Order: structure tokens, then C-alpha cells, then sequence
């Protein structure tokens, strides 16, 4: 009763619903903004696209709001829908690549002596640099910048709480990546009067090794059948012609891994590494094929009385026998051995080099995890 | 205190929000529009439609905003919320393919004067000229009108505001590339009425397309071709052993040249194209086909090749020569003198339609690279 | 008009009762809320990234103390409705599958008892993001757990009390529903500093996978294999088919591969396992790896791959002579070492495709266990 | 000029849901007309289109003509959506999508009582194209609109020319083309025996297509795809022995090449429209080459093979001579060539007759639509 | 006049649209329903998708709607705006995969006696089954039941009202054919609760589909490459000098249907039928695998076809009468006979089995076409 309807009434009476917790031009209204993340579901590597849930926990105080015996001293907590405070009409610098889903108009947490409380979950379409530059193993940062689409820093401060809190903290375990770091930093670009976004760091690593196994094989497997193609030769020389439908064959295969290629970084592209080699690989196995084809064709061939008609079947055969010696004295093994040991050192040099460049790769460029 | 309440609420009340600052029947509402692209999210050159960031600066008076010592004595200029504002219906002529995003519900500032100003940023959906000669080296300049949707140079006028660049913002992220833009005003009579319309800005985009990685794969299989049917030249010349052994290759590689219609015409019809780029690939790749056909129908053009007991040593020796004869006749078939000359013949064909095929290449190279 | 006007009057739902203010009989411990969950419905699965779009019939009671009626509105009809915004409803959230927000499961109508209790439950088509991890894959295919309840309030404002889900579980999916337990509680946490929120925390344990991949895809590995099988079989048969069978290492190659290819694709959509995987591309390579030694063993060795009596004995000279080239070839040959080839192929065959079933067998036998 | 009185004098009067009828029994005078501008979606196998169409509303309703307060103020005046009686318009026969931005929009009040109003709408419908609109002969698009709300008794629609277009802005970009555009206007009664007319508005849209790209793609690869086989068919009498099993590669290669058009072109038509009669020539055109392809190799499988003591022993040798003779004579009456030369132009003027059967009549199917 | 005032504003005062006309403890609301479906634009066999449209024929009754010389006297039959109208949340059981649209904002039928009716050009998306068994040619019947959403019947009730086909305006340009469609009423009670629930209207939808082109390629491949088979089979006898070219077409016609069946894979899951149905293929085919694995390995199956002076003329006539029985060796295997009798074997079994494939195909179309 104390005043109750009146309290109540007056409060209602004078109480301004769309009004700044705060007087004048000043120092403002000191809003709490820190979000535990719930977890991510979609990463767009390729795009740089991120689509993530987490809780909106807002808290400023509303000095506006305190009550008295009943719903102050009598009920220190009572929940009551927001939809009467300012709200950060939060979009993000980089990221914020789509509207608010469970972030804006629902109830309220607020305290006795004016502590508003809002924790609501949400998914949120955002966009962060992940840029074509998320696969190499040294992976890159990026910036997610969070503040509000219409208001400027002048009647509120934004303020955090950790900055190490981290991004693993909600981290999918459905993602094929990994996370070392998520730094916080507050901003004011001064570019704008209005004070504004607050900067987030992914120091994100994404290793999913799956294909490139299978990826590997080819590479050494198709290989079998080139160094086959190279062993062929002095193995079954008439490997002559088999040995052009290895390559016809062997060049579809790898044109058809050209075409899952380009369609597989269709979406997940980032830095060229094991393409920009593989590339090379590719080249290599490709030329060294058709170079060991025009080795294949370098060859322009290959590619009395009584006793007198025995005199002349003396001469047929043998004469003709040199002629047809004179096709092995053209087509000897020479080069196949040479070049089949050439082909020792191209494809074990090659070889053991992106094997190298890649083993280089996962190591060398990975302690960059910060 | 200051008529506090009485200041704000006289305000609310002799106040229509719809009505529009009309003043006299003279120079219409003055209302100015500048666009500012921040940035570029994606664009479709096939379906010619982008995403983009506007801020749109809009201007206008409302002498009925001017005030004294209490509006204007309070606070000099001050934030006032869009509702009671009168909204031009912005829209972009043969665009406008979506709703200005974020323009809604924003806000706005008053002067001691009454002069306002709402810039609500914006990131909308576009529509403008690509035709099939925006993918060209010669691009196309996308022709953009914007201006007053609903309303009359009588009711109203939207008037530009300055000369901005669209590679200001430009995508970096874009598959295209820009040479420059530039937007004029306009005011449009129509010969229909004897009235006078609307008023307009007018853009231009003016860039140029094609990321050059296509560049290299596309023309490298291409001399690689060339030096299969290169070796499609010297491999029957000096070696006509492999003639059906290259039939092979005559099948994998026009299927290859066939399998890679599939991949470029989803470009074709992935990005368009100025189809004159089109006939680049008919003549060429169709002569890899009238080549073959004549190549291989020559390759292919030949006939088969692609005392007593003394005379019966005679008449057995008679045996051999006359079948030592047919031996040369069918050899008298696969000559190797102009296998050459087709060598020649081609190659300088190939050096011709190539260089030739590198002419309008280079031509409007030196026309785009300017 | 038993005082009906005046009665609802004295409702007035919005006006008198407050439906900002939900009825708690002021703080205390809780209104006694409860939750009942029934799937009307599973349309979507996508096991990879663990996110199930299923419907749900929200069944939800509380008692609404100031929605007790009299004569004119209890006994007048001791049953009629009112919709959402004149009846409290709870806060219910898809505690960790509701990262979709639900629909038509939104301020419905409600169901208004006689005595204040209130009824209210529509249909909810919602995604969310069950425990499929990569170990909803093996045989017991994990156990999908959901958990719902009013989000808003705590446990002095709120208290929610507790279905199988194959009642609904759709037929059209790939998979199958073993199993669905259901039971309620409460729970506070470490940084809050008090208890809240009840909830209804409903398991879905299933399994899932086809019998009709293996159909098909099985399929033509026992008839690929016969093939290099029969590549084996045919060295001796006819090996000069020298090209010929090379071509159809091509074409066995060419089909290889690709039929890879195809497995990616179903597997991206799919988070398959790397216990499955191996034996599949593993078995296949076992035959890539004998075609390449099908390659080498196939073309591998080296060949194989007195005047007058003068005279004819030139001839017998040349005779014998290319009988040691045309015999050089036989020495090449290795014809005693065939039925061994393929008898040591048998054998191998025989052993990895029993060690697969073997295998298969061997973890078929301890999930039956 | 009780500029605020009448406002404030009509307003207390003002009907909303009300209809301007004079009385009720011979309704109001709607005026209707649209221009297209755009067609945004042509997805004729389903029959559905949408376009941005320039939805032209009048009619009278003197129950606002002003005094000199209003209506001499100025003869224009452009009053809120929600403020007049709006025609909630849609195709009978298309409209498949509810207007978008085709309501809700400033309208148009002069001082009689004149009303105007225009949204642009972008919408989805459902034109004929029914197993025909992809012939030379073009199935008119009829799209009747009209209010669905009211029947003729009370509304009256009406409209303009029936003669004169839809090309007025029809879209350059479309793979067709409009040659005429007929309106009527008219009462209500179908086949379904609906009465109480209410008028609608026809609209005829007779178009063309057509427009090949893929044409000698087709034309081309059939070209070199039939000299291919002519390969096949002439290049026997050149080609080696080496060479039955050379054209046997083709026809593998061939049909490889064959049903990959089969799968690539067919996939063309379900995404797009369809119709049989250019579907007849092509795969029947196919089949024959297919036909006589592996009549071909049936013909290259029609033949049966070709698919003292010094004197005795002098006596028996002159034998495996001339024995094997009447052998290699097999050969002779087995390949003397009749079959093979006269296939070539067997093929050859059948491949004229083909070509001609089909071009020809492409000449036609061209030639009475023309 | 004629209580002008008193009347209308009477009838807004004391009546509600929320309540629904209930009439004593019984029959519940009298709700009249029905189909008019007058097209069916979109559907999808594979999703079991149906977006067409019905108007919803409502029919029911409100006393509190009758009217004296003031209402009914102003004009026998009115019109009165939906609003006023209680509207049932009605829904497509095991269907309604779509809003109704067209139903809001609409107009209502009152009589003078209170008879109302309103029938909404409503247009949806459905869900119904089809399964694998809808487009056999012995059809499925979709059960499609629509009735009340949340009310039961102790507050309103539905009841069909006529029967009506579904071809009464079934889609002419469907891939289907209807044969039938009824519809009965039933109210559901449940063993689970005493209490007497919803009531229902279930259509059932008897109509066989299946287009023909899918067939044409089906069976033309078969027969095609029962051509190459036959051929497989025949070529032995008319040219085994190719049995490796049968190795070729073999490789050729392997991937050709093991590339036929990812047709039908991607076309049968992208277009929905019957399992049983793709057994057909599969054995037959599988046959020509089973076939030419004995027939080719039995093509194969063949070892190896797949004075003094006096005295060497005896030397070598024995030289070449050694190697002339043995000639006859090989050819002592390929006896010409049996591959007689493996054409005729087969092509009588091929014969058979497709006299089978033909049986129940034609068995199940016996039980189709009636």
C-alpha cells in the first residue's frame, strides 16, 4: 500500500520510455556490452562470410527505474520486456553482413536500484577477413568490429570485459578448423565524429585433412603409371603405342582433377601453396609425359649357277637383316635409360621439392598462431 | 523549467508529421541527394545485380523547424528521429531491384535555423547495364539514374550534390576492374506532357573485367594442343607407325577441347561475355577441327600406308621382285616429302591464325591496356 | 449476464490482469510451469554439420491465478479461449537447438481453463544444432540431446516440470530411431550466484546409414575385381592382348578414380568416418596397386613382355641361330610361375577380402555384443 | 481560407472503406493501364514470368473536390495510400506472386476529384509458353488483370489501346524477342460459369526467341562430327589395315562425345522451356548417324577374313607358294572393296539427303513463320 | 436517414468478431468447406511438393447477422468485410507445407437471413506423399486431409459438401494423367483422450505420371549398345581379328552405362519412383556384364587364338611342315563354331531376358493401362 498506486502511477505518470538513462552532454551511460559465445555453424572461408550464435548480455543502469517497498524492497528482481531502452542498433564494420535474429525486443533482467540485465542469444550474419588467406598454416587475423547503425558514442561508453575472453569459448567442434587466440580491443576510428566499433581478432587455424590423401595418390599413384610409362620402355619397348594411350589417359584423369579442383575452392579458396606447386607438379608430370612422348618419337623408323641363286639368297636376307639392324642401331635405349634416370632425377627432384615446400609448409609456417 | 513542458508538448501537438514543408506554389521542396558508397559486398555481372553500401546524404529546409531560446537556446543543433519527416520515395530508374536497407527509422539533426539533414546508412540491392559488353577489355558504362520516385518537378525536385569516383570504394574483392566514373545532373520534360518532371542523377560506371587466372589455364592447353597436333604434324612425318596411335589422341583431345566448352560456357554464362570474344575460340578451336579432319584425313590419304634348274632360281628370284616391287609401291603411297610440306603448310598457318589469333588479341589489347 | 459485463470487467485480461506482469503470487519460489514436448514431425538431417530441422506440438500449462473466473465467465462456460496477448505465456526456448528461431509456435492460441490454469501448445517447425559430432556416425550413432524451456524467467519467477521421438520421427530419412527419453530439472551455474530456469532435457539416441549404397557399390567391386582378377587369369588365357589390356587398364583406371570422385561428394554431405573410408578407397587402391602391377607384371620381362651343302648350311647356320632369339623369348616367358601369379592372387584376394569382412565382421560382431 | 476548418470538416465525415459510388447501381469509372519494364524471370517450361509493371491507377471520387483552401491552392495533391479506395490488383491468368511495391504508395487527388496513381511492381505470373512458345510461330502471352476484391456491378475498369506494346520496354537481355502487344478490356464470364462481371484487363504478348548461340556449336561439331564418320566411312579406302580397329576408336570416341551432347544439351531444355519437333531432327538425325556409324564397323565385319631329289622337293616348295597364293587369293575375293568404297557415298549422299532432310526443313520450320 | 446513425453504429457497438457463433451445448459451428481448385502451377513428384490453388468455399451460419427493413431492407444480399468473421485456423494434415495465400484482407457474403459464404481464391504449397510408388502407371493415391487446426469439435465443426474430380481441372501440361479423385468427411476422435475431436475433409488424389522422354533414352542406349553387344557376339564370326577392338568397346560400352546409371541415380533421386523399377536395368544389364564377362573371357578362352643335298631339302621342308601343324594348332582352337553357337546362345537368351525385360514391363503396363 505505502504509496504503492501512487509510486506505481507516477512512475508510469512520468517515466519516459524511448529516454537516454542518462542528463545531458556528458560522460554518458556506461553500457556493459560482452557476449558468450554458444557456438558457429558456418564458416565461408572463400567469402570471408561468418555466420555465429551468442548472447547479447547488455547491463547499464537505469536510475530511472528504481522502486520502492514493493517492487524494489519488496521484489529486488522482477523481469520486464525491453522494447524501452536505447538499444546499440549494433552492425559490424567488417562482419555484420545481416540482420539480428533473437537480439532486439525481448524481455529484461533489471535490478533494484536501476541494473538493467539483458542476455539474449543470437545468430548473426557477419563477414570477417578471413579473406583467401584462411588455409595457409600460418593463417592470418582478422577484425570484427561490433557498434551500433545509427547512434554515435556521444550519449553512452562501450566497455568490455576479456580480451584473451577468447573465441574458443563457443568455438564449433563441428568445424574443420581450430582457434588459438581472440584478442578484444575497444575503438574510435576518428575518421567519424561518433565514437564507434570495437575491433575482435580471429588468430584462426583451419587444418582439415581429409582429401589431399587421396589427393597424394594421385600424384604418386598416376606417377606409378609415369614412371611406368617411363619404366615401360626399356620394359616392353613395344610400349611404343601403350605408351601414348597411357598419357591420353593419364591426361584426362588429371584433367578431370582440374575440374574438382576450381569447384572445390569454389568455396574454401585461399592462398595458391599446395596448387601453386601441385600447379607445377602438374605441369611437370604433364611435359615430362609429353616430352618422354617426343622421346617416344625421336626415332624416324621406330617412331656355279646352283650356288649362284644361294649367293642370292645369301645376300636377301643378310642384307636386308642389316637394314633392319641399322633400325637398332637407331632405336638403341640410350636415351629411355638416360632420361628414364633423368627422369630419376626430375621426378625425385620435383618430388622430394613440394614434398619439401609442403613439408616446409605445415611446419615452417605454422607457430605464426598469434 | 524553461515553459519546460509547456516548450515540448505546444511542439507535439500543432505538428502534421505527413505534411510537407510546401511553401507557396514556387520552387518545389529543395531537396538535395549525394550517395556515398562505402564499399561493395557482390555483384553479378551475368544477372547484372549488386549488393552494395550507401550512405545517402539527404538534404532539405522546413521552416517550421526554425526555433528560438527554447529549442534552439536549449542545445544549438540537435537529434531529432525520421518518423515525423517527410521521406522522398529515392529510387534508382532502371535499377531499384531492392528496398534501400537501413534507411528506415534512423535519425536526423535540426539547426538553430531548421536547415535537416538524414544520411541513414544504407547497403541495398542494384540493378545496371553490363549488357554482353560489360565483360569486355573495352568495358561498358553502366548507366545508373537516380532521383525522385513518386513526386514532380512541381511537388518536388532531387537536385546532386558533388563529383565522387566509384572506384572511391571499389570492390577489390570485385572480378572487374574500373576506368573511371562520372555523374552529371538532369532534369527530365517529356514531350507527352507539357509539365516539368522530376529531376535526376545519373551514373556511369565505366570498368573493364576478367581476373587473369583464367588467362593461363585456358591458353596453355592451347599451345599444349598446339604442340600435340604440333606433334600431330611431326609425329606422321617422322614416324607414320603411330598414325591410328595418335587416332587416339584425336579422340582425347577434341573431347578435352570439348569438356572444356562445358567449363568456359558456364563462364560464358557465369560472367558475360561480349560473345565477339566468342568467335576467338570458334575459329580457333574450330580450325584444331578443320586441321584434323584435312590433317588426319591426309595423315590418313594412302592408299595402303595410311640351265633349268637356273630359271627355277629365276622364276622363284622373279617371285621376289616382283613383290620387291608392290613392297615400294605401298611405300610409293606414305611419302615423307610433303608431310613436310603440310609441317610447313600448317605451321605457318598455326603461326598465321595464331599470330592472327593473337592480332585482335593484341589489337584491342592496345586499345584496353590504354 | 450473471455479472458477466462487469466480470470480464473485472478481467479485463490486459487492462485488469497484468500480462506485463506475470502472476507469481509476487516473488517466491516459482509458478508452477510445465513443458510437454511432442514431435509432430523430422523433414531434415544433415548428420555433417549437425543441424536437424524436426516439428514440434509446444504443449505447455501454468496456473493463472488472476485468470480464475466466476459464474458469468468459469461456470458460464467452465472453458474458452484468449489469445496470446491476453494470456501469459512462457518464454520457451530451444535451450541449445533453438539457433533458428521458432515458428507458429508464437503467440498462438491459448486454451483458458476455469479456474486459472492455462493451456497453450502450437506446432513449432525449428533447425537446431544436435550433438551429431563425428562420432554420431559410428553404429550407436551417438545420442541427439534438446533441452526446452521459458528463457526469461528463473527459479523464484519459473519452474518447468516434464514423449518418444520416433511418435513422429519422420520415414523419409535416412536413418533410424532407436530410442527417446524425456526427463525435466533445474539447474544453476557457477557465475550465477542462484538457481533458475527448469527445463525439459529430451535425449533423441538414433542410428542411421543406407543398404543400398553397399548395393551398388559393393557391387562392382566383386565384378571390377574379377576383372583384375580375371586380369590375372588372363595373362594366361591370352597375354598378347598386350594393348588391348593396357587400354583396359585406362579404362579401369578412368573408372577408378572417378567413382572416387563420387564419394566425396555423398561424403561431404555426409561426415563419414575414417574407419569406413580406408576400406573403401584402401581395397580399391589394392587393385590400383595391382594394376600398376598388373602394369610391370602384365608387359615386366624382358622378351616376353661341298659347294652346295656350303650354302644350306648358311641357311641351317641362320637356322639354329634365331631358334636361340625365338628361344631367348620362351626363357622370358615364366610359364610355371603362372598358376602361382594367380594363385598368389587368389590367395591375397582371398585374404584382404576376407580381412575386410573379417573386419567387418570383427567390430560387427562387438556392437552386437 | 478555412483552409484548417475544410480539412478539419471532411475529415469528421471522411469514410475510409467506402466506395465513391454515385448510388449503387452503376458503379464507379476505374481507369487502368500498364507499362512493362521490366521482365525479370522467363521460365517458360513452368509458364511463369516477372516483370516491374507500371501499374496505372484512376478514378473519380468527388467526395474531396476542395475550395480555394485546397483545391485552387493547387490542382495537385498526392494524399497517403490508406487514404482513398486502392484496387488490390493481380493477373487472373499470372499473377502467381502478391504485388510488390505495387500498393501502399502515394496516390494522386487533382481538385475535381481526379485521381492518379503508378507503384512499380515486381511480380510473379503465369503466361502461356504451354508445348509451343519455343516455335517461330509464337503462343501470345494473355495476362487478364483486375481487382480480385470487387465485381464490374460497382467497378468498372478500363484501359487504352488493343493495337499499337510490350516492347516498349521489353528486355534486352532476353534469349527472345516481342513483336506485337494487343489490350482489351472486358467483362467477367469463363469456362468455369462464374457470374456478375467484373471486368479485367487482357494482355496479348506474341514473341519471338530463338535467338542461337548453341546453333553452330550444334552445326559445327555435327559438321566435324560427320566428317568425323566420313573419316570413318572415306578414310577406310585411304587408311591402312592397321585401320578397321582405327575407325572402331572413333566410334568409341564418337558416341562418347554423342551421349555427352545427349546429357549436355538435354539438361538445357528441362532448366528452360521445351518442344519435339527440333528435338525430332537432332536425335533422329543422331540415331541415323549412329546407325550407319556402327553399320560401319558392321560393314568393316561383313567379310569373311578381311573383317632329281633337288626337283621333288623343288615340286612341294613351288606349292607353299603358290598354296599359300590361293591363300593370300582368300584375301582378294574376300576385301576386293565394293561394299566399303560405295558405303563412303553410300553415307556421303545420305549424309546429303540427312543434312539436306534436316537443314532444309530447318529452312522450313524458319521459312512459314517467317 | 432511415436511423442512418442508429444503425451502423448500433451494430459496431454490440457485436464481436473474436467469438464465434455458438448455439446451445451441440452441433457446433456448422462449417461448410471445399475444394475449387482451378490450377495447379507448381508440384514436384520427387519432393512431393503442390503449390496450387483452391478457393476455399466456406459456408456457415451467424443468427446474430439476420436483419429487419434497415439492414436487409437496404438491400437483400450484402457483402460484409471478412473481419467480422471468426476464421478457422484450417491446415493440411499430413500436407500444408504453406501459408494460404489470397485468404486476408477479403470480402464476406451475408444474407438478409445470415446465410455467409466466402471463397478465397486461396493458393498454397503442399506436402503430400508420392513416394517411390507415385508415378508408376498403377498410381498412388495422395492422401491429402484438411480439417480445423487448433479447435476441436466441442467448438466448431466441418462437413464436405459436394463431390467434384480433381480433373475437373487437372493440369493439361502435367507429367502426369489423373483417374480418379474423392473426397469423404470423418471426425477423428482418439483413443488417447474420451474426448470428440477435430473434423476433417481427406482428398485422395488417383492419378498415374511418368513422361515418356526418360524412357526413349533408357531403352535406346540398351538397344544401341545390344547393337555393340550383338555386335560383341557376331564379330568373332565376321571379324575376330578384333576381339581385342571387342576389348575396346567393352571398356567403351562398360563406362557408358556404368555412366548410364549415374543418369538415372541423379534423374531417379532428382525424380522419384518405384525401387522396383531399376531392378529391371540392373539384372538385364548387370546380364550384359555377366554375359560379356563369360562371352568375351569365353571370347578369349583359347590358348593361344584368344643324297645328301636330298637331305636338307628335308632339313626344311620338315622346317616348315613343323610349323604348319602348328599353325593349325591355333586355329585348332578358334573352330568358328562355337562362336556360333554364343551369339544364338545369348541372342536367344537376350532374346528371353528381354522378352523378359519386356514381360513384366509390359505385364506391369497390362496392369497400368486398364
Amino acid at each position: 500500500s505505502v504509496m504503492e498506486d501512487t509510486l506505481l502511477s507516477v512512475l508510469f505518470e512520468n517515466y519516459n520510455p524511448k529516454v537516454r538513462p542518462s542528463q545531458t552532454v556528458g560522460d554518458k551511460v556506461t553500457v556493459r556490452v560482452g557476449l558468450t559465445l554458444t557456438s558457429l555453424l558456418i564458416l565461408n572461408e572463400k567469402n570471408e562470410e561468418m555466420t555465429t550464435s551468442v548472447f547479447l548480455n547488455l547491463a547499464w543502469t537505469d536510475y530511472r527505474l528504481q522502486w520502492d517497498p514493493a517492487a524494489y524492497e519488496g521484489i529486488k528482481d522482477l523481469s520486464i520486456p525491453s522494447d524501452d531502452v536505447w538499444q546499440p542498433d549494433i552492425v559490424l564494420m567488417n562482419n555484420n553482413d545481416g540482420s539480428f535474429e533473437i537480439t532486439l525486443h525481448v524481455n529484461v533482467l533489471v535490478q533494484h536500484t536501476g541494473a538493467v540485465s539483458w542476455h539474449p542469444s543470437a545468430i548473426y550474419r557477419s563477414s570477417c577477413t578471413i579473406k583467401v588467406m584462411y588455409f595457409p598454416f600460418d593463417w592470418q587475423n582478422c577484425t570484427m568490429v561490433f557498434k551500433s547503425y545509427t547512434y554515435d558514442t556521444s550519449e553512452v561508453i562501450l566497455q568490455h570485459a576479456l580480451d584473451a575472453m577468447i573465441n574458443q569459448d563457443a568455438f564449433t567442434e563441428n568445424g574443420q578448423w581450430s582457434i588459438e587466440h581472440k584478442p578484444s580491443r575497444k575503438n574510435w576510428r576518428s575518421d567519424d565524429p561518433s565514437y564507434e566499433d570495437v575491433t575482435f581478432y580471429l588468430i584462426i587455424q583451419r587444418k582439415p585433412l581429409f582429401y589431399i590423401v587421396y589427393t597424394i595418390v594421385p600424384c604418386i599413384l598416376i606417377s606409378i603409371l609415369a614412371i611406368l610409362v617411363f619404366y615401360l620402355p626399356p620394359d616392353a619397348g613395344e610400349k611404343m603405342s601403350l605408351s601414348i594411350s597411357a598419357l591420353l589417359a593419364l591426361t584426362v584423369f588429371l584433367l578431370l582433377l582440374a575440374d574438382k579442383v576450381p569447384e572445390t575452392s569454389l568455396s574454401v579458396p585461399i592462398i595458391i601453396s599446395y596448387l601453386m606447386f601441385i600447379m607445377i607438379l602438374v605441369a611437370f608430370s604433364v611435359i615430362l609425359s609429353v616430352v618422354v612422348l617426343n622421346l617416344h618419337h625421336r626415332s624416324p623408323n621406330t617412331h656355279e649357277a646352283v650356288e649362284a641363286i644361294k649367293y642370292i639368297a645369301e645376300q636377301l636376307e643378310s642384307a636386308s637383316e642389316f637394314d633392319d639392324l641399322k633400325k637398332d642401331w637407331q632405336y638403341v635405349a640410350m636415351v629411355a635409360d638416360r632420361l628414364f634416370l633423368y627422369i630419376f632425377i626430375t621426378m625425385c627432384s620435383i618430388g622430394t621439392f613440394s614434398i619439401f615446400l609442403d613439408a616446409s609448409h605445415n611446419v615452417p609456417p605454422d607457430n605464426p598462431f598469434a | 523549467s524553461e515553459h519546460e513542458t509547456r516548450l515540448v508538448a505546444n511542439l507535439l501537438e500543432n505538428y502534421n508529421k505527413v505534411i510537407r514543408p510546401v511553401e507557396h506554389h514556387t520552387h518545389f521542396v529543395d531537396i538535395t541527394v549525394g550517395l556515398q558508397l562505402i564499399q561493395l559486398i557482390n555483384v553479378d555481372e551475368v544477372n547484372q545485380i549488386v549488393e552494395t553500401n550507401v550512405r545517402l546524404r539527404q538534404q532539405w529546409i522546413d521552416v517550421r523547424l526554425r526555433w528560438n531560446p527554447a529549442d534552439y537556446g536549449g542545445i544549438k543543433k540537435i537529434r531529432l528521429p525520421s518518423d515525423d519527416v517527410w521521406l522522398p520515395d529515392l529510387v534508382l530508374y532502371n535499377n531499384a531491384d531492392g528496398d534501400f536497407a537501413i534507411v528506415h527509422m534512423t535519425k536526423l539533426l535540426l539547426d538553430y535555423t531548421g536547415k535537416i539533414m538524414w544520411t541513414p546508412p544504407a547497403i541495398f540491392k542494384s540493378y545496371c547495364e553490363i549488357i554482353v559488353t560489360h565483360f569486355p577489355f573495352d568495358q561498358q558504362n553502366c548507366t545508373m539514374k537516380l532521383g525522385i520516385w513518386t513526386y514532380d518537378g512541381t511537388k518536388v525536385s532531387i537536385s546532386p550534390e558533388s563529383d565522387r569516383p566509384d572506384l572511391s570504394t571499389f570492390m577489390e574483392s570485385g572480378e572487374w576492374v574500373m576506368k573511371d566514373y562520372r555523374g552529371w545532373k538532369h532534369w527530365v520534360y517529356y514531350t507527352c506532357c507539357p509539365d516539368t518532371p522530376y529531376l535526376d542523377i545519373t551514373y556511369h560506371f565505366i570498368m573493364q573485367r576478367i581476373p587473369l587466372y583464367f588467362v593461363v589455364n585456358v591458353i596453355i592447353p592451347c599451345l599444349l594442343f598446339s604442340f600435340l597436333t604440333v606433334l600431330v604434324f611431326y609425329l606422321p612425318t617422322d614416324s607414320g607407325e603411330k598414325m591410328t596411335l595418335s587416332i587416339s589422341v584425336l579422340l582425347s583431345l577434341t573431347v578435352f577441347l570439348l569438356v572444356i566448352v562445358e567449363l568456359i560456357p558456364s563462364t560464358s554464362s557465369a560472367v558475360p561475355l561480349i560473345g565477339k570474344y566468342m568467335l576467338f575460340t570458334m575459329i580457333f578451336v574450330i580450325s584444331s577441327i578443320i586441321v584434323t579432319v584435312v590433317v588426319i584425313n591426309t595423315h590418313h590419304r594412302s592408299p595402303s600406308t595410311h640351265s633349268a634348274i637356273e630359271g627355277v632360281k629365276y622364276i622363284a628370284e622373279h617371285m621376289k621382285s616382283d613383290e620387291e616391287s608392290s613392297n615400294a609401291a605401298e611405300e610409293w603411297k606414305y611419302v615423307a616429302m610433303v608431310i613436310d610440306h603440310i609441317l610447313l603448310c600448317v605451321f605457318m598457318l598455326i603461326c598465321i591464325i595464331g599470330t592472327v589469333s593473337v592480332f585482335a588479341g593484341r589489337l584491342i589489347e592496345l586499345s584496353q591496356e590504354g | 449476464v450473471n455479472e458477466e459485463e462487469r466480470l470480464i470487467n473485472d478481467l479485463l485480461i490486459v487492462n485488469k490482469y497484468n500480462k506485463h506482469v506475470r502472476p507469481v503470487k509476487h516473488n517466491n519460489e516459482v509458478v508452477n510451469i510445465a513443458l510437454s514436448l511432442t514431435l509432430s514431425n523430422l523433414i531434415s538431417l544433415k548428420e555433417t554439420d549437425e543441424t536437424l530441422t524436426t516439428n514440434v506440438w509446444m504443449d505447455h500449462a501454468w496456473y493463472d491465478h488472476r485468470l480464475t473466473w466466476n459464474a458469468s465467465e468459469y461456470s458460464d462456460i467452465s472453458i474458452l479461449r484468449l489469445r496470446p496477448e491476453l494470456i501469459w505465456i512462457p518464454d520457451i526456448v530451444l535451450q541449445n537447438n533453438n539457433d533458428g528461431q521458432y515458428n507458429v509456435a508464437y503467440f498462438c492460441n491459448v486454451l483458458v481453463r476455469p479456474n486459472g490454469y492455462v493451456t497453450w501448445l502450437p506446432p513449432a517447425i525449428f533447425r537446431s544444432s544436435c550433438p551429431i559430432n563425428v562420432l554420431y556416425f559410428p553404429f550407436d550413432w551417438q545420442n541427439c540431446s534438446l533441452k526446452f524451456t521459458a528463457l526469461n524467467y528463473n527459479a523464484n519467477e519459473i519452474s518447468m516440470d516434464l514423449i518418444i521421438d520416433p511418435e513422429a520421427f519422420t520415414e523419409n530419412g535416412e536413418w533410424e530411431i532407436i530410442h527417446k527419453p524425456a526427463k525435466k530439472n533445474i539447474y544453476g551455474d557457477k557465475f550465477p550466484n542462484g538457481t533458475n530456469y527448469q527445463d525439459v532435457t529430451f535425449y533423441l539416441i538414433i542410428r542411421r546409414k543406407p543398404l543400398f549404397y553397399v548395393i551398388n557399390f559393393i557391387t562392382p567391386c566383386v565384378l571390377i575385381s574379377f576383372l583384375a582378377a580375371l586380369a590375372f587369369y588372363l595373362p594366361a588365357e591370352s597375354g598378347e592382348k598386350m594393348s588391348t589390356a593396357i587400354c583396359v587398364l585406362l579404362a579401369q583406371a578412368v573408372f577408378l578414380l572417378l567413382t572416387s570422385q563420387r564419394l566425396p561428394e555423398t561424403a561431404l554431405a555426409v561426415p563419414l568416418i575414417g574407419k569406413y573410408l580406408m576400406f573403401i578407397m584402401s581395397l580399391v587402391t589394392g587393385v590400383v596397386v595391382n594394376c600398376g602391377i598388373v602394369l610391370n607384371f602384365h608387359f615386366r620381362t624382358p622378351s616376353t613382355h661341298s659347294g652346295i651343302d656350303s650354302t644350306n648350311y648358311i641357311v641351317k647356320q641362320i637356322k639354329e641361330k634365331n631358334a636361340y632369339d625365338e628361344e631367348v623369348g620362351n626363357w622370358n616367358l615364366v610359364g610355371q610361375t603362372i598358376d602361382r601369379l594367380s594363385m598368389f592372387i587368389i590367395t591375397p584376394v582371398m585374404v584382404l577380402g576376407t580381412i575386410f569382412i573379417f573386419v567387418m565382421g570383427n567390430f560387427n560382431r562387438p556392437p552386437a555384443k | 481560407n478555412e483552409e484548417g476548418r475544410l480539412i478539419e470538416k471532411l475529415l469528421g465525415d471522411y469514410d475510409k472503406r467506402i466506395k465513391p459510388a454515385k448510388t449503387l447501381d452503376h458503379v464507379i469509372d476505374v481507369t487502368l493501364k500498364l507499362t512493362l519494364t521490366n521482365l525479370i524471370s522467363l521460365n517458360e517450361k513452368e509458364e511463369a514470368l516477372t516483370t516491374n509493371v507500371w501499374i496505372e491507377i484512376q478514378w473519380n471520387d468527388y467526395r474531396l473536390s476542395w475550395n480555394t483552401s485546397e483545391y485552387e491552392g493547387i490542382d495537385l495533391v498526392r494524399i497517403p495510400s490508406e487514404l482513398l479506395w486502392l484496387p488490390d490488383v493481380v493477373l487472373e491468368n499470372n499473377v502467381d506472386g502478391q504485388f510488390e511495391v505495387a500498393y501502399y504508395a502515394n496516390v494522386l487527388v487533382y481538385n475535381d476529384g481526379s485521381m492518379y496513381w503508378l507503384p512499380p511492381a515486381i511480380y510473379r505470373s503465369t503466361c502461356p509458353i504451354a508445348v509451343t512458345y519455343f516455335p517461330f510461330d509464337w503462343q501470345n502471352c494473355s495476362l487478364v488483370f483486375r481487382s480480385q476484391t470487387y465485381n464490374a456491378h460497382e467497378v468498372n475498369l478500363q484501359l487504352s489501346a488493343e493495337e499499337g506494346i510490350d516492347p516498349e520496354d521489353f528486355t534486352e537481355n532476353g534469349e527472345w524477342t516481342i513483336r506485337h502487344r494487343p489490350a482489351k478490356k472486358n467483362y467477367n464470364w469463363q469456362l468455369t460459369k462464374d457470374d456478375i462481371d467484373f471486368q479485367e484487363i487482357i494482355f496479348f504478348l506474341i514473341i519471338q526467341r530463338k535467338p542461337l548461340f548453341y546453333i553452330i556449336n550444334i552445326i559445327a561439331p555435327c559438321v566435324l562430327i560427320s566428317s568425323l564418320v566420313v573419316l570413318v566411312y572415306f578414310l577406310p579406302a585411304q587408311a591402312g589395315g592397321q585401320k578397321c580397329t582405327l575407325s572402331i576408336s572413333v566410334l568409341l570416341a564418337q558416341t562418347i562425345f554423342l551421349f555427352l551432347i545427349a546429357q549436355k544439351v538435354p539438361e538445357t531444355s528441362l532448366n528452360v522451356p521445351l518442344i519435339g519437333k527440333y528435338l525430332i531432327f537432332v536425335m533422329f538425325v543422331s540415331l541415323v548417324i549412329v546407325t550407319n556409324c556402327v553399320i560401319v564397323l558392321n560393314v568393316s565385319l561383313r567379310t569373311p577374313n578381311t573383317h632329281s631329289c633337288v626337283e621333288a622337293c623343288n615340286f612341294i616348295a613351288k606349292s607353299t607358294k603358290e598354296q599359300n597364293d590361293s591363300g593370300s587369293e582368300n584375301e582378294n575375293w574376300v576385301l576386293i572393296g565394293k561394299v566399303i568404297d560405295k558405303a563412303c557415298f553410300w553415307i556421303a549422299l545420305l549424309l546429303f539427303s540427312l543434312g539436306t532432310l534436316a537443314i532444309f526443313l530447318t529452312g522450313h520450320l524458319n521459312q512459314v513463320p517467317e
